């Protein structure tokens, strides 16, 4: 009668966790540890399906974390040490963003000691007593200092995350998606389209932008510490620079290993920083006023700038040629033809919020400038009732994971069984 | 972590509409939570009212055209949301009502079929006399 | 189609094509790191296992008499308890993922059953 | 419409005694596919099983199910300090679902 | 013979000792290197790749109706758009390099055409 | 009866079950060591030569004709030289491992034979 | 070791890009360097 | 069961005799004072 | 080490060594 019949290949995924590699289209992404290869993509489109999707657990975040964790040390370790820079400092005025201190460090040979000078940031400095003029550097007691490796570039390329065999991506093509619940219209894929590992703080970067509208998400919005992603549709034109001509000094502090140092500076004594266009940023505001409005009710909604706190957590930051620009944004987000923001930079750098590491970026020889699409925005919501007619918003931090969860809330990861069984009428063997 | 809060002992004269509200604490949104509204009238029979489901609502074949199931998601100053209404009520309408959610992400999970399901998460249900 | 174009598609329509499906599992990257990286170590690790999801998958389709054979046909009959609709409404209304959520319970002594009948077939082909 | 019927309709305990209550459909459930509720008086019902016999987290490990072809049963062994109230067997086949009339448990 | 002894040799000669290089895509393999180096992770590299490689072609020829046969007559008609030789031409005056060379533009249609046979053939099968 | 049960077992009992021994070839742990030790590479290492030893059992059974079974019969005669004991005795009271002992010196030619049979079956098979 | 000869091949070679020499240097290199680190250092050597 | 007494060689004398008892033996033991511990920043970080 | 009794089985050692600043000692 009915008899067994086993199937290989039966479409049927369940949800998994895989280590996804990643691809390409002096570098750390591109020579390095993952492969360069972009051949035809395949992507398709399935029907009559339906998939349900929540970005707020997803490994995927996890592991591009990890990823970019792991490749900064292991680009970081392989050269110059700054152990001997830990010494005493004397600082002096220039001669009023910065102060021009000489140091005594070691040579060629052991037996002898050199005199050297170098101009220092004071966000870099930390005095050993009120009355006295000594000096020393931030990250001398609680961690080592590595220097920013010279040859290497930190520039984010566009990298592709790939599954494995046996794997699949999902991907959610509804138009508005907010990242959890069903989704009606979904494709199959085997890599991710481009996703550029920008590191910034209160400020999206270089993004992928929205396909129709602004989109809001966070994983709870009755909850206020939780930070709220906003994805617009129009790009942003935000460029900027360190305009002083600097020169850089090589020192040599042992065999072979240099430290290269703000040697001086020449011309009119000008300050780092950011043009935005204007008008451009008010209709974005307006344009986020009034969609964020839709999920608040009928309150009020104002705008104003982050709280007082570490320079990391309050200010706006970001990387322009390997030069680390701290951005005060007290005007962006002050409401209710160009706009400009101060902008101070620093060189130790302590970043992966992790303790026993820290960078030291050179600067780089002439003056900085580089242009950029602002594409998205992280706003925190103030607690407490102090007010229920107003609802007041901040620029806001937190964890990096939420800058790249806005190029990654579309894909699943799913497994796939090809083993199938079912009563069917054939019997003969 | 999941509670639900539904709304308070109302008796109504017969022949109006009723409407009752269940507050959902702790879910994230009302998709991949499927809300099943039941009933339990004395001689403790529990029954099947209706769901809200992937945005769909429907209802039993007893009550088409009599009650309507509506929710609104996730907003700023309140959580989830659902409602049952009743158009017109009779002698025998009266009973407690229960709101229940269950999750519907995992789609492996025994706890839900394609359109029926049990209930993880249970109220504590509202009595309506007429 | 393409690769789990057939999703939605009924079991009577994903019966034609299952190769897509089939050669998707051994496609892999020809390319490889540098050295001393966790992520080539990472990348051994998931190929490795991938390889042998493929293999026991296959040795499991050999012992019940299908070594070459996508829609073999086996010889043991269906008890209805596990699972008794239509003909037509299991191949015609259906799709895979309900059929498999639905004798999931069932799955494993089936597997058992067909052990023992290609077992039996066998011990007959070398007593006759 | 699938229907169920409970048996029995109501028994006697005591602390430590095993119990089985039986539950049967109007039609055989190929899946397991039938829960299995608490309700004390006066409280909300909580899920007990499901999948036919599923265990839920903080539910006690020593409720148990078995799932014949039709004749689904719970056995609530070791009857331990406080008793329960009433018990209730549902399916979740075909659309709409249905209840069981249920079994009380006393002392 | 030796691994290869037959390459000079015509087609009709060389299908006779297909066993030694089908056996040697596989045997070879040496102990291992102790050493966590660069090396060890080139050996991984290159076994992990062959084991891969052969598992495809393995599953290529299984998809197809000649699964553990090394000669297998399928049931795919030779189109003349092809290769238009004669028997004798083919199989006493020409070798393999020289014929795998001659017909490089038409695998792939050839392979795809052995696919949806033995689909066809299975199908049948199931139905017939 | 589980894996290596039937070691006490003589040969006529113990072919009631080679699925169970047969199985055990693959199954493994599917976890791993995520620290760039020595462990992991030497894990590693002996999961990949696991793999390459069952693909090249198979590969062996294969070229006899026996790809998708566990038992089967090869037609290729017996030469009472290597072994001449009455078959009650050999499948009633010698256990496996005594059997491969009294043929140890034999194996290499028994394959060979068992090969070229193929390889003419294979041949006639086109020939007729 | 095993080796066969081809009767009637004819093969064309050229000795100017082969990577076998390539592989050998990188080898030869990668050896010696893992070699000479896992001992003593002369740091402190470097004076007057 | 009972002591089992092991030696891969018993009649030599320069080998270890195994012995593996059926009881076992309570053996509790400290060290009862009062040191504290002290933190001394060698370096960066380092600590002793 | 300069070392001094306890004031049985330990003694009482002062040394000098590194500290944050490469170019300061400490006691
Ligand atoms: C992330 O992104 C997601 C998308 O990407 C996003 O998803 C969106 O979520 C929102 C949730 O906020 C969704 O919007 C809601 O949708 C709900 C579902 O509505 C569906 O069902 C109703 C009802 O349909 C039944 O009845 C009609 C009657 O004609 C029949 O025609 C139907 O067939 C059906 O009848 C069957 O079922 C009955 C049982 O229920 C049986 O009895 C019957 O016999 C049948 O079997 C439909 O009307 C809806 O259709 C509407 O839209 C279509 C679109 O084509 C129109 O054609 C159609 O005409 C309708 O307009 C839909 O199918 C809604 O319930 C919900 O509505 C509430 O909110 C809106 C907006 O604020 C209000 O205007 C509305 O009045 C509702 O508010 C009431 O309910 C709340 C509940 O708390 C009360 O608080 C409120 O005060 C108000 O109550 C008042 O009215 C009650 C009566 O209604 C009364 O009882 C009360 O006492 C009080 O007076 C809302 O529209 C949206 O669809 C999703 N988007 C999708 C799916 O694309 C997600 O939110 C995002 N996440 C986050 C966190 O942001
Ligand atoms: C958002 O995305 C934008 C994309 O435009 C980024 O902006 C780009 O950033 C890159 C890297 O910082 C810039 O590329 C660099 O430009 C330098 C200056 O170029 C001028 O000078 C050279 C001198 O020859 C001219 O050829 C050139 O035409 C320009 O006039 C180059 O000097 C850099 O060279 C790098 O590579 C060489 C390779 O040999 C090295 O030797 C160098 O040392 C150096 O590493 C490099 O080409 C690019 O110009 C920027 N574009 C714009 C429009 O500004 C943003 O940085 C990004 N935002 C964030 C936050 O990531
Ligand atoms: C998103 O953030 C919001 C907060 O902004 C968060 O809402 C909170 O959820 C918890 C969990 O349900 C609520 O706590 C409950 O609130 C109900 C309201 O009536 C109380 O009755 C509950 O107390 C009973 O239950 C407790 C055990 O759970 C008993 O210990 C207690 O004695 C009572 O019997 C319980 O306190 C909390 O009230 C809300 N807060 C707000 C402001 O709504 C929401 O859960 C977050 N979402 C997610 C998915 O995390
Ligand atoms: C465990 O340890 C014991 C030692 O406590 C050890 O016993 C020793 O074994 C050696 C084995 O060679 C004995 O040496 C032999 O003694 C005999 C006694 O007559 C001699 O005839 C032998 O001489 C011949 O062989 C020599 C080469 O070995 C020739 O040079 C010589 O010309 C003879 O041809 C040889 O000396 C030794 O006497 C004992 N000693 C004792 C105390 O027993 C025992 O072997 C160890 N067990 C194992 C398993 O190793
Ligand atoms: C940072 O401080 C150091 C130390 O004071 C400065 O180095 C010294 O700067 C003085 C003043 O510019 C130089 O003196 C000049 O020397 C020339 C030599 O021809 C002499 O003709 C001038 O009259 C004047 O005295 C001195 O040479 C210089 N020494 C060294 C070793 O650099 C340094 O300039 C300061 N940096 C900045 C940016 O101010
Ligand atoms: C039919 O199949 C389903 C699916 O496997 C069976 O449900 C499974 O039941 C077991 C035993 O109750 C569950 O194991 C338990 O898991 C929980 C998870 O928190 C754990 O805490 C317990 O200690 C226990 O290990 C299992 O999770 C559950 N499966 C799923 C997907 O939830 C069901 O019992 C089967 N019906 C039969 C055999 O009649
Ligand atoms: C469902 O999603 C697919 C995939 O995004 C959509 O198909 C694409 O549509 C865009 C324009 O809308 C084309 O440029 C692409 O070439 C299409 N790709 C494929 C594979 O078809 C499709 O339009 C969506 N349909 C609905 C109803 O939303
Ligand atoms: C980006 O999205 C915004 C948000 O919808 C678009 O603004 C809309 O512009 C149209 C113009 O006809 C108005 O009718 C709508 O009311 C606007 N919507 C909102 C919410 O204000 C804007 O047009 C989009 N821009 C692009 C380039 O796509
Ligand atoms: C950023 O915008 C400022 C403001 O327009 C520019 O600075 C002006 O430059 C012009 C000539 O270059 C001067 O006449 C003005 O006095 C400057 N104003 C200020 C406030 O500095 C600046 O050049 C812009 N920078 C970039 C990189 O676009
Ligand atoms: C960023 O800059 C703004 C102004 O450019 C700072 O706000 C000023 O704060 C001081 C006190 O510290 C007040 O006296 C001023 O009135 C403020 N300015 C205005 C326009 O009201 C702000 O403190 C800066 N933040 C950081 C982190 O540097
Ligand atoms: C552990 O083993 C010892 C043997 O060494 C046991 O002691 C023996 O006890 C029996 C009692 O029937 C006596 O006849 C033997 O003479 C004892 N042997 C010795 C050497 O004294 C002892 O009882 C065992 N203990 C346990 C807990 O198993
Ligand atoms: C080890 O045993 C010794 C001997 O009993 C214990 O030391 C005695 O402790 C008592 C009080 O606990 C004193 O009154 C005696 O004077 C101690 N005698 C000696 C010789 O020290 C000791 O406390 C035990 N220690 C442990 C860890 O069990
Ligand atoms: C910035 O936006 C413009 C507008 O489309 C685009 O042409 C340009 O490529 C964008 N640049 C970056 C770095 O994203
Ligand atoms: C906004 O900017 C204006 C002028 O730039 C200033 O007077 C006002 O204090 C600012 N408000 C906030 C909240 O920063
Ligand atoms: C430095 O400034 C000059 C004008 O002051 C400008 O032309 C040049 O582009 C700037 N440098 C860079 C790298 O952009
Ligand atoms: C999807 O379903 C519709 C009707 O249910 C059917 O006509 C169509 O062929 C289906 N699509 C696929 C890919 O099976
Ligand atoms: C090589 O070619 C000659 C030509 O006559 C032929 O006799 C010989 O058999 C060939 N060798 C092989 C190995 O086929
Ligand atoms: C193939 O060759 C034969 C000669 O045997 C010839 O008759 C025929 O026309 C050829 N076909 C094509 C398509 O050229
Ligand atoms: C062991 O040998 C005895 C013969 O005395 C036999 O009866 C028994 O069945 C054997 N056991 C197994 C497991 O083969
Ligand atoms: C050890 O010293 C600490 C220092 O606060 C004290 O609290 C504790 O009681 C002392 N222990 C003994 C056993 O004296």
């Amino acid at each position: 009668n009915l008899w067994v019949t086993v199937y290989y290949g039966v479409p049927v995924w369940k949800e998994a966790t895989t280590t996804l590699f990643c691809a390409s289209d002096h570098n750390v992404w591109a020579t390095h540890a993952c492969v360069p290869t972009d051949p035809n993509p395949q992507e398709m489109v399935l029907e009559n399906v339906t998939e349900n999707f929540n970005m707020w657990k997803n490994e995927m975040v996890n592991q591009m974390h990890e990823d970019v964790i792991s490749l900064w040390d292991q680009s970081l370790k392989p050269c110059v040490k700054l152990t001997p820079l830990c010494v005493t400092l004397d600082c002096t005025t220039v001669n009023q963003e910065m102060k021009n201190c000489s140091f005594n460090t070691t040579t060629e040979l052991r037996d002898k000691k050199q005199k050297v000078y170098a101009l220092f940031y004071k966000l870099d400095i930390v005095p050993l007593s009120n009355n006295s003029s000594e000096y020393r550097l931030i990250n001398c007691n609680t961690s080592a200092i590595t220097q920013a490796c010279p040859k290497v570039s930190f520039d984010p390329i566009p990298i592709h995350y790939c599954t494995p065999a046996g794997y699949a991506l999902l991907k959610c093509n509804d138009k508005r998606f907010n990242g959890t619940g069903p989704c009606h219209n979904v494709s199959t894929v085997q890599c991710t389209h481009g996703i550029k590992p920008v590191v910034s703080t209160q400020l999206l970067l270089n993004g992928s932008l929205a396909e129709k509208e602004i989109i809001v998400r966070s994983e709870n919005l009755t909850n206020n510490v939780k930070t709220i992603i906003v994805h617009l549709n129009k790009s942003v034109e935000i460029v900027c620079t360190r305009p002083g001509n600097n020169t850089r000094k090589s020192i040599r502090i042992g065999p072979g290993q240099t430290f290269y140092a703000t040697g001086d500076i020449i011309g009119d004594i000008r300050q780092a920083h950011c043009n935005i266009s204007r008008g451009d940023w008010e209709e974005t505001l307006h344009n986020v006023r009034k969609n964020l409005a839709e999920h608040f009710q009928n309150k009020t909604i104002q705008f104003a700038s982050s709280s007082g706190g570490d320079l990391e957590i309050t200010t706006h930051s970001f990387n322009c040629r390997g030069e680390f620009f701290y951005c005060n944004t007290s005007g962006l987000f002050n409401s209710t033809l160009t706009i400009t923001i101060p902008c101070r930079i620093k060189q130790i750098i302590n970043m992966w919020q992790e303790v026993g590491r820290a960078m030291y970026a050179p600067p780089i020889a002439g003056n900085i400038t580089c242009k950029s699409n602002i594409t998205g925005l992280l706003l925190v919501r103030d607690g407490g009732k102090e007010s229920n007619s107003t609802e007041i918003f901040r620029p806001g931090g937190g964890d990096m994971r939420d800058n790249w969860r806005s190029e990654l809330y579309k894909y699943k990861v799913v497994e796939i069984k090809p083993l199938g069984v079912a009563p069917t009428e054939c019997k003969r063997r | 972590q999941i509670h639900l809060v539904q709304s308070g002992t109302e008796v109504k004269k017969p022949g109006s509409s009723v409407t009752v509200s269940c507050k959902a604490y702790g879910v994230n949104t009302f998709g991949l939570y499927a809300v099943n509204w039941v009933r339990q009238a004395p001689g403790q029979s529990l029954e099947y009212i209706g769901q809200i489901w992937r945005w769909k609502s429907s209802a039993s074949h007893h009550f088409r055209g009599r009650v309507l199931i509506s929710a609104v998601d996730l907003t700023g100053s309140s959580p989830p949301i659902s409602s049952l209404e009743i158009k017109d009520l009779t002698s025998d309408d009266t009973a407690v009502y229960f709101c229940t959610t269950t999750s519907t992400y995992d789609k492996w999970s025994g706890l839900h079929h394609d359109g029926v399901m049990a209930f993880s998460s249970w109220g504590q249900g509202t009595l309506i006399s007429v | 189609l393409g690769f789990l174009g057939v999703a939605g598609s009924t079991m009577g329509a994903a019966s034609v094509a299952l190769t897509v499906q089939a050669r998707q599992l051994l496609s892999g990257n020809p390319d490889w790191l540098p050295d001393m990286t966790v992520w080539g170590i990472k990348q051994l690790q998931t190929r490795v296992l991938a390889i042998e999801r493929y293999l026991k998958d296959q040795q499991l389709l050999g012992i019940w008499g299908c070594s070459g054979k996508l829609i073999c046909c086996t010889a043991v009959p269906w008890n209805s308890s596990w699972s008794n609709k239509s003909q037509t409404e299991i191949w015609n209304n259906m799709t895979w993922m309900q059929w498999d959520e639905e004798i999931s319970n069932y799955t494993a002594t089936i597997y058992r059953l067909l052990e023992v009948s290609q077992n039996q077939q066998e011990r007959n082909e070398k007593d006759l | 419409d699938i229907q169920m019927t409970q048996s029995p309709s109501t028994l006697s305990a005591s602390i430590g005694d095993t119990v089985r209550i039986s539950c049967r459909a109007s039609q055989s459930i190929t899946g397991n596919w039938v829960a299995w509720y608490q309700q004390r008086p006066g409280k909300a019902p909580r899920l007990l099983i499901y999948r036919g016999a599923a265990l839920l987290g903080g539910v006690p490990s020593r409720f148990s199910g078995s799932a014949a072809g039709t004749d689904f049963t719970l056995t609530i062994g070791n009857l331990q300090a406080e008793d329960f109230g009433t018990f209730y067997c549902q399916q979740y086949d075909t659309y709409p679902g249905t209840f069981g009339q249920g079994t009380k448990v006393e002392v």
